[PDB]
């Protein structure tokens, strides 16, 4: 086991008081939105994802995803719920440690891909290596290559404005696996890729996982992907999972249409 | 009136300069020689080698264009040639440490009102106070305490060229995008890499902003300083103004403004081959430094 | 000076001002009416009316919190505490002028710079020019077209609080994503459009900071403004600066400082119960209208200086109670020659010839009419404190660290002093560093404190032989002053148009101890005003002999 | 016939002239950019789009997609080429025209959502109507009925940052509609949608074209929305043409490993 989660819950605008009272009756996310203007984000979300799993996520669009990788890197704080690394509450982090966690063990892509306009792609590919202190050499190197896997081995020297939203995404992809980290937060990092580029970096994970047995949690919205990788799936609707299972969803589902 | 703020003001002021006069003395004793040493280390060399090395600084970060080059070559020949080369020298000392000045203790405490809304709501009305009070009331309490010279006028200019720097700091700082700062905290990033990796390199544009007015700011705050002893281009105006000859006065206002235009162009061409560039830099010191030696 | 720019720029001046009179004698009276309306109807209203209606306005603006309420409450209050309302109206009439027409020259301009690479560069070295170059230097020709009042100091205060708005502005259309800008042109939408729901509302950060920028500018600008005629509290920091106390010049700057946080909140509370907000400050507003709503002549220009307020309004006095209606107006000295020479003012009794102003006379003096002295008994020289033992030029050995203390270069007594630092051989390796009045002041007030040796090129008559115990120093070459004499001056035409005025004016003339005893009567606390009715009460006669 | 694209070029960088022949030899993409810097984002395009179609557009991420668009709706202009609208050449047209036809016969949906942050859905939604100087009403109700149909009726007074990826696809997708223009030019606003959703969205446009004889140019790299809606479809690859067909590519096909 690497990751635990435990009535974790977030909810954004004001009023959270009301909002979490009527979730607790278990009302829908559109009326609480109506009387309060607090949306829902995410609601006793509680599971676990073990070690060496890519573990993919999915759900509607405004389901909360994008919100739950962004919680498990704290990067915004719960309501409520707590998240464990490693037998430890993330929450209960002094800034140190927590860098630490941040640098090493989880490393986050991000669905708009988070890139610095003023840097190159080899110096935005690298970002994640001068923070931690590597020399110029061995991370412009790990930049390369990353590069490469990603087909951007050209366009080094080039900025993003100079980019198309493919290969931005690929440079984000690139950023989080030059840091080679423990776990891999991806939020969509498929969306804008073509199916061979795409199959690419499919093929590329699954290798990173079979030698560095690494967890991923992988969202998405392609079914075809998270079959093909996923080891296992949640699937989310409204701020709530629904199901965690792996290949069974076909098969058993609660008015899942949204496998068919 | 009714409330004596003019006598506690009077016997605040008659406290400090009678408790701190140590200090006050030792600054100004240390402020006036070294600031007359730099200019007679400016003065030494030669006024036709400082236009010469400064056109080909000019030409080195143009590139090709000249209009900039020639306009700085034009103006130092004119000032030079009007007599007001000693004049400017004081001039440039002073306005370059009031600015650098200014800058140090802007930038740091704008960044640091950035991370902090409590400081800002703290520094909004000192900032306020510093720019809008005249500089004629800086130079009573000025005069009370470091006394007639330079460094009074370099107090004062710093009193009122902070306030932009301050001000553009912050805003630039407060202004980065989010997901940015997302992304870097979440590669772990401290404040000071995140600082100097991507708040400051994209806030340059409103931070230098602020340096050109804190540097605007400080030049046009040199006529108060000429009337608290400052010596300079300061000192013509004034003798202009008292003789009505709007001629003398006009030409130090323009040696100003020619000095105003080439420090920012310079600073401006900081926002964003090389080698022989940086080498002909260093000849050019090395020969500055042997003009000040010669 | 092998190119002569200064004749050039002396001689165009000369005749542009020659050529270009009426159309800014028209305007000059058109500005000042209206502006003197403007301050007249913020003058009327009381003081406390408008000082709930601006703590009510700050409340509904700022909604729950009660810091920037209270401050304005406390500030207002206190100035009216003060005396410093009135000061404060005019204050408030030529800030608000500078500062909206730098605001509408500026905004307008910044777009035009950031949708025009060209005029950029075109306007990026007038904007240096206009808020680096010395605002004296363009003073004296800004005074020959405008005239006195508060029409040059809105000029100035725009011209060096427009630079900042335009550039912020220029950034800010600038700095805006450029996507956005596609998604705006691909919905056809004109530069106007794209410019009021895009480029504005996002740029609204900077050109805001570029806003409050201008103000702080034109407030700071003030005094340079109130040098040249215009009321308001920059005559008070002028005439603290004068009398070297810092406790009257740190009263009008906090003054100036509350006006600014006030006008800098309630214009940030513009970048980003409704109807009963709006209707109750709509009634506010209502309210100060409905309060406001409750000969021969002369026109003098004098200094901020105690011996000519005295004289002035001295004068003034013998005037009123005497079938006049005068103007007095305070400037600067050479601004006060310019006028007379112009025309504008019909005289001035401030003529300390013929060795303090000599530059002046000597460059006017074909364009005004030297009516004689109107005091002697006036001297210049050396002057130190009454406790040294030195007394006479001769004896200067190593004192006030062989360091002479000026007055302002230029002026008639620091071209005698170094006449005299050449004339003589014990103080031939002294020195002279010419300051302000105000930092000589400073400096012999401190000293006297520190009981430490001071050498000064003073006056008399002067407050510091009242507030402190001098002496002067001998001058047996006389090369530093004789006696002078202060004169009285007019305009060239005054014997024809106003000579009920002119009888009064050559007349006029009084003695310096009467002068040094209503310095003495101020000083202890008496305004200028009830020193003149009291030493015209003793003196009644010479004045009806004035007449 | 409603619009013609001949020996249609768009050359990024400098050194315009010497990747300009190169590319009339024929040499590649990564080789001119590394002697040059020039990315050639498009050379050659040549072809005709009639009325009440959608042609659907597809390639490599890295092959000129979104610079087509673009240069259709002469937010860019090409350094050689032709596109004609209507019989009118759109580099050859003064403002005002060039400034009806943008707003009635042509719509732009872009891969970043183009989105105005200090605007609510309600009126990035609806900026299309204001600039045409429609009346308040008729078009705050255009836009509620264009969210309805997004499903972000609930969300109309948000903002933008207080929404996600696919929210914000649907705003950018709403805005193009509600003005209701002749023709949609659409840049992968399906990438960021869960099924149910994108095929909500596809019967939508479907209904469009079926009532409303409309032209849609739709960029996407999703096989199955293609064949679903693409009455005919066009495949790139590092900026050329490869086939224009309708459902004959999967038949035939120049090493097209692209599809399946
Ligand atoms: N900054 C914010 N302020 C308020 N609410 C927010 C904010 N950011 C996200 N939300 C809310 O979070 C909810 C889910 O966010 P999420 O980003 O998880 O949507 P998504 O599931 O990520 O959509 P897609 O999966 O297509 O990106 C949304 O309903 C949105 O209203
Ligand atoms: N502003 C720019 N400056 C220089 N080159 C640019 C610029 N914008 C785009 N390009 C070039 O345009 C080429 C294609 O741009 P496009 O946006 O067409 O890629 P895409 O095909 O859109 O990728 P996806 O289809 O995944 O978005 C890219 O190779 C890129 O280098």
């Amino acid at each position: 086991v690497k990751i635990k989660i435990e009535h974790l819950t977030k909810i954004f605008g004001k009023r959270i008081k009301t909002a979490l009272t009527m979730v607790e009756k278990g009302e829908p996310k559109n009326e609480i939105l109506k009387k309060t203007g607090a949306t829902v984000g995410v609601y006793d979300t509680n599971f676990e994802i073990n070690e060496g799993e890519i573990f993919v996520i999915m759900g509607l669009s405004g389901s909360g995803k994008s919100t739950l990788l962004r919680l498990l890197n704290r990067l915004i704080e719960p309501t409520s719920g707590k998240i464990f690394i490693d037998n430890q509450d993330v929450a209960t982090l002094n800034k140190e440690d927590l860098l630490q966690v941040r640098r090493k063990t989880m490393s986050m892509v991000f669905q708009n891909f988070g890139l610095f306009p003023h840097r190159t792609i080899l110096e935005n590919t690298e970002y994640g290596l001068e923070v931690q202190n590597v020399p110029k050499e061995e991370r412009r190197k790990r930049a390369e290559k990353a590069l490469d896997n990603a087909n951007l081995l050209d366009f080094k020297d080039q900025y993003p404005k100079q980019l198309s939203g493919g290969m931005q995404q690929r440079v984000g992809l690139a950023r989080a696996l030059a840091n080679d980290p423990e776990i891999l937060l991806m939020d969509q990092a498929f969306s804008a890729l073509d199916p061979l580029i795409r199959r690419e970096m499919q093929d590329e994970l699954l290798e990173l996982q079979a030698k560095f047995q690494k967890t991923i949690i992988f969202v998405s919205h392609d079914l075809n992907e998270a079959l093909r990788i996923g080891d296992r799936i949640a699937i989310m609707k409204d701020g709530k999972i629904m199901q965690i299972g792996t290949g069974e969803e076909i098969l058993t589902n609660p008015a899942n249409d949204y496998v068919k | 009136g009714q409330v004596p703020i003019a006598n506690w003001v009077s016997s605040a002021t008659d406290w400090i300069t009678s408790t701190f006069s140590s200090g006050f003395d030792v600054i100004q004793k240390s402020g006036t020689v070294l600031m007359n040493g730099i200019t007679g280390a400016l003065t030494a060399v030669p006024f036709w080698l400082m236009i010469a090395v400064v056109t080909i600084l000019a030409i080195l970060v143009s590139g090709k264009k000249i209009a900039f080059p020639l306009f700085t070559f034009i103006g130092l020949s004119l000032i030079a040639n009007q007599g007001l080369w000693s004049d400017l020298m004081s001039t440039i000392t002073l306005v370059l440490l009031s600015s650098l000045l200014s800058i140090i203790i802007g930038v740091p405490l704008g960044i640091w009102m950035a991370k902090s809304d409590l400081v800002a709501k703290i520094v909004q009305p000192i900032l306020d106070f510093m720019q809008t009070m005249p500089g004629f009331v800086y130079l009573i309490p000025a005069v009370a305490f470091f006394g007639i010279g330079v460094v009074p006028g370099v107090f004062a200019s710093v009193i009122f060229a902070l306030p932009p720097t301050v001000r553009m700091t912050n805003l630039g700082i407060r202004q980065v995008s989010t997901e940015l700062v997302e992304a870097a905290d979440s590669f772990g990033s401290t404040a000071r890499q995140k600082l100097f990796k991507l708040e400051f390199p994209l806030a340059k544009g409103t931070i230098m902003a602020g340096v050109n007015q804190t540097i605007m700011l400080a030049l046009s705050m040199v006529v108060i300083a000429s009337m608290i002893g400052a010596p300079g281009l300061g000192r013509g105006v004034l003798a202009a103004v008292q003789s009505a000859d709007i001629g003398k006065g006009f030409v130090s206002g323009i040696s100003l403004v020619i000095l105003a235009i080439i420090i920012d162009r310079f600073t401006q061409k900081l926002n964003v081959v090389k080698k022989w560039k940086r080498g002909i830099a260093l000849v050019s010191l090395l020969a500055l430094i042997i003009g000040a030696f010669s």
